[PDB]
């Protein structure tokens, strides 16, 4: 659902979906090829 | 080897994000040509 998220201070707007991407444990939020935030990690449930 | 087709859906980002999808999400769209390749082949 298109929502105005705010993940640990990172603001934006978009639909959030379950991700097949597997973050390494040290990583926090992903980035696209054009250097835009593509994936994030939930600060509460540690979901990607 | 080639721009729009029906790219309105980005396949749910199931495999990274292609350059076309990244371009589309910031105002950069590609209009399709008026004459499809079938019509060009018919003219030829
Ligand atoms: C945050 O707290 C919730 C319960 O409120 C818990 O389920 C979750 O695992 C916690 N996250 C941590 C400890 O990273």
């Amino acid at each position: 659902k298109c929502v105005n998220f705010n993940f640990n201070g990172l603001t934006g707007t978009g639909v959030l979906t379950k991700s097949n991407k597997k973050f390494l444990p040290f990583q926090q939020f992903g980035r696209d090829i054009v250097d835009t935030t593509d994936a994030v990690r939930d600060p509460q449930t540690l979901e990607i | 080897t080639l721009f729009i087709k029906q790219y309105g859906d980005c396949l749910g980002d199931i495999a990274a994000r292609d350059l076309i999808c990244a371009q589309k999400f910031n105002g950069l769209t590609v209009l399709p040509p008026l004459l499809t390749d079938e019509m060009i082949a018919q003219y030829t």
